């Protein structure tokens, strides 16, 4: 189950990066 | 050293500070250098910020106890101090540097 | 077996070198072959425990002789190597090894050599290895540190006088290496401090014996001699150049202020 | 003791190879403690490995790797570990050995991933020593009966040979196959390499003692191969295994595109085959669904 | 008798540290955005 | 409005093969064609979890002149 956990962690990291980029964009437009 | 837990590192650093300290009263500080270097490497490879900072401070203190300023200069030149380190360890690192 | 043969072999080198006119080539070959013998007999032991002290002592004496012989033919790398080994045999195994009589002299030689190569940062680090007592007490250590103080503070006359009162004859060679710098340093002051100096006036300043020795050094320095025996050093006209406004740098700094005020969000 | 390696380093620039070899054999005993000062003589300790005529050049590499392993420059560390060769015994339990093994595995994975999508003409040949140590690491999991970890590394390294060998050699072939299929469907995203994994999975499935044709049909739906599914169905009809073929037809209509089923119909045409065309057309499937 | 189990653990913990850091940073950014 | 769904359906489940279309539709001045680009991102990445498409969808969601 080690590989499944490692791949899930990788996907979670990439999803977190996507979420942070979207949050920054939303702040940029929410100011406007 | 046998264990590989994550929170133990937060305890582990303190152990090292006392592990050297007992030898400070033994006035050897030389047998401890190999152990300090090995644990510094094992903490750096593990991204253990607190343990790495404590071990770096202990190694610097050991080097300065014997006026080995060249060795400490090299060690601070190549090693990278953890940015997210304790203030009480940042003070020692800044003093030694 | 090997230890006794190595001791006799070192005795051969000691007898050859202690002669008033040692043979540099023979001593060099002898030292080169002695190193090969030493490799087998735990040369530079790692974490030296209570092993045979005879090997440590023998290696220390051989390295001392080799270091003192490296300056005899006036070469840098051999002295560097022999001093690098001698420091390890001086400070590391000093618990079992006795205090070498020639240790302080050779350490002062190393410090003076570091001064000769302008590696003052290494000079202070190596000086800190000595105890704080013999720095101000032992003559072999007192002379190089005092020379460093004179060089840093600008007492160049004392720097030249340091040749006369050297602690040992071995200190001679490195002294000359320093002296060539001092002259080129002294003139560096003369150009920027003295606006105009007499030709003979620099004789004591530049520490030149022959007036002819002024001419070649001057044309090397490109000093415009004047008709009145005055060297005109008019070169301060190359000021910090406040005539030019560093508008690019100032604009960059102000733009960085604007960034730190606006880019935060 | 030996608080300084300045003398040992000074034993590097001599003209006698014995002096350099002994200095190398003295440094590796203190590379774990005095790597900081040897970091500035890395050039002089690597020039020995550069020279071909040096006896301990491989050793000159190994010690250099150790210094880099202590310096954090893992790329040069693994390069010099490769240069050392047989002296880098992977069976050792030292931290340096396993750290360099991890860095080597990561570098090999990156190179293999880059080469997988690269054209065959531009495929950069991987260093032979890197492949050798990676294969030794694969054999390590094979001997330790850690089949799942080897499967994961094989998937990451895009090496289907080790993937198939680990699947077959494992004691639980069906369980490992199910785990591999779940990993290939849930984690893999390269599609084309996912298709390659499905191809080798189908190869393994066809060679089983009792072929689980259902998983083969599912992987072939994923692969979009009407010819293979039609061939499997027709040999199932010829083999008299009509029940499994009926189940295959129902699964085919349930979870496959209409164009795929139309191509399967064309392949099937080229009694029982009429029933197969009937099920694949689907009309009875909606018959039971509507009746229910 | 473990193979790359230590390698897997090292990779997992290396990703876990970054995941925790990014999760905390994302929570802070989400608080700012929500405000 | 009909063609917006239609163009998306033409490229259903095509993974990155629709990218050349998507960047064309997402950059169009017509709001309905941008909506078609969103639908095409949905159809060409059905259940793939492709975080590139998710990133594009979120960027359009938080920054677009048209509410539709």
């Amino acid at each position: 189950d080690l590989y499944s956990r490692y791949k899930k962690l990788q996907q979670e990291l990439e999803f977190l990066e996507v979420q942070e980029e979207y949050i920054k964009d939303e702040q940029k437009n929410l100011k406007k | 050293s046998t264990q590989n837990r994550r929170a133990l590192d937060l305890v582990a650093a303190k152990c090292y500070y006392y592990h050297a300290r007992v030898y400070e009263f033994l006035d050897k500080l030389d047998v401890v250098r190999s152990f300090l270097h090995a644990r510094l490497r094992t903490a750096t490879l593990r991204h253990d910020a607190d343990g790495q900072a404590t071990l770096l401070n202990l190694l610097l203190r050991n080097y300065l106890h014997y006026s080995l300023y060249d060795q400490a200069e090299k060690l601070v030149s190549k090693s990278v101090f953890p940015e997210q380190a304790n203030n009480n360890e940042w003070a020692r690192y800044l003093y030694y540097t | 077996a090997v230890l006794q043969a190595a001791t006799g072999m070192y005795e051969q080198l000691k007898g050859e070198w202690n002669r008033k006119s040692p043979n540099l080539s023979k001593c060099g070959e002898e030292l080169g072959r002695l190193k090969l013998v030493l490799l087998e007999l735990n040369f530079l032991p790692t974490t030296g425990t209570k092993l045979t002290k005879q090997q440590l002592i023998l290696a220390r004496d051989i390295l001392e002789i080799g270091a003192q012989w490296s300056i005899l033919r006036k070469d840098i790398p051999s002295f560097e190597r022999y001093m690098a080994q001698l420091k390890c045999y001086y400070f590391d195994y000093k618990e079992q090894l006795p205090e070498s009589a020639y240790m302080h002299q050779l350490l002062g030689l190393n410090l003076l050599f570091l001064l000769s190569q302008n590696r003052v940062a290494e000079f202070h680090t190596e000086l800190e290895r000595l105890p704080a007592k013999d720095i101000q007490t032992n003559v072999y250590i007192k002379h190089p540190v005092s020379l460093e103080q004179y060089l840093m503070e600008g007492s160049y006359n004392k720097v030249f006088l340091a040749k006369g009162n050297i602690p040992a004859e071995s200190y001679t060679f490195f002294i000359d290496i320093l002296l060539d710098t001092i002259r080129d340093e002294i003139a560096g002051c003369i150009e920027k401090a003295y606006e105009k100096i007499l030709f003979t006036e620099a004789t004591r300043i530049l520490f030149f014996n022959t007036p002819k020795k002024m001419t070649d050094y001057a044309k090397k320095r490109g000093w415009v001699l004047g008709p009145n025996n005055y060297y005109s050093f008019a070169s301060q006209q190359q000021k910090p150049e406040d005539t030019t406004i560093p508008s690019t740098e100032l604009a960059k700094q102000v733009i960085e202020y604007a960034r730190q005020l606006e880019m935060i969000v | 003791m030996i608080t300084s390696a300045a003398g040992i380093i000074s034993l590097l620039d001599e003209d006698e190879p014995q002096l350099k070899e002994f200095a190398l054999h003295k440094l590796n005993a203190v590379v774990n403690d005095f790597w900081a000062e040897i970091s500035e003589s890395v050039d002089k300790i690597e020039v020995l490995y550069e020279d071909e005529g040096f006896r301990s050049r491989q050793f000159a590499a190994l010690v250099a790797s150790k210094v880099f392993y202590h310096l954090g420059a893992f790329e040069e560390s693994l390069n010099y570990a490769l240069g050392a060769g047989d002296l880098f015994n992977v069976n050792d339990n030292s931290e340096y050995v396993e750290t360099i093994i991890a860095k080597c595995i990561d570098h090999y994975t990156k190179q293999c991933v880059e080469n997988a999508d690269l054209p065959e003409g531009e495929k950069k040949p991987i260093d032979q020593r890197l492949e050798g140590i990676v294969n030794k690491m694969f054999q390590r999991c094979l001997d330790d009966h850690k089949y799942k970890q080897a499967i994961g590394i094989a998937l990451e390294t895009r090496r289907l040979d080790v993937f198939e060998k680990t699947i077959l050699e494992s004691n639980d072939v069906p369980g490992m196959l199910a785990y591999s299929l779940k990993l290939c469907m849930s984690l893999m995203q390269n599609k084309q390499f996912r298709n390659k994994v499905l191809r080798v999975l189908v190869k393994i499935y066809m060679n089983l003692e009792k072929p689980d044709f259902i998983n083969v049909c599912q992987c072939l739906i994923f692969l979009d191969d009407p010819q293979a599914v039609s061939d499997i169905l027709e040999k199932l009809v010829k083999e008299d295994n009509l029940l499994m073929a009926y189940q295959i037809c129902f699964d085919l209509y349930e979870s496959a595109s209409q164009q795929f089923l139309s191509s399967v119909i064309q392949n099937l045409r080229t009694d029982q085959t009429l029933k197969m065309i009937k099920i694949l057309s689907g009309e009875m499937a909606i018959e039971l669904h509507l009746q229910f | 008798g473990s193979g790359l189990r230590q390698y897997y653990l090292s990779k997992i913990e290396e990703l876990q540290l970054i995941v925790n850091d990014k999760s905390q940073n994302l929570r802070r950014l989400q608080a700012q955005r929500n405000e | 409005r009909g063609l917006a769904v239609g163009i998306a359906l033409v490229m259903y489940g095509r993974m990155e093969e629709a990218d050349a279309l998507i960047e064309s539709l997402c950059r169009d001045k017509d709001p309905i064609l941008r909506r078609s680009g969103m639908y095409t991102v949905a159809m060409a990445y059905c259940g793939s979890g492709n975080n590139k498409a998710i990133r594009r969808l979120l960027h359009v969601a938080v920054s677009d002149v048209n509410d539709d």
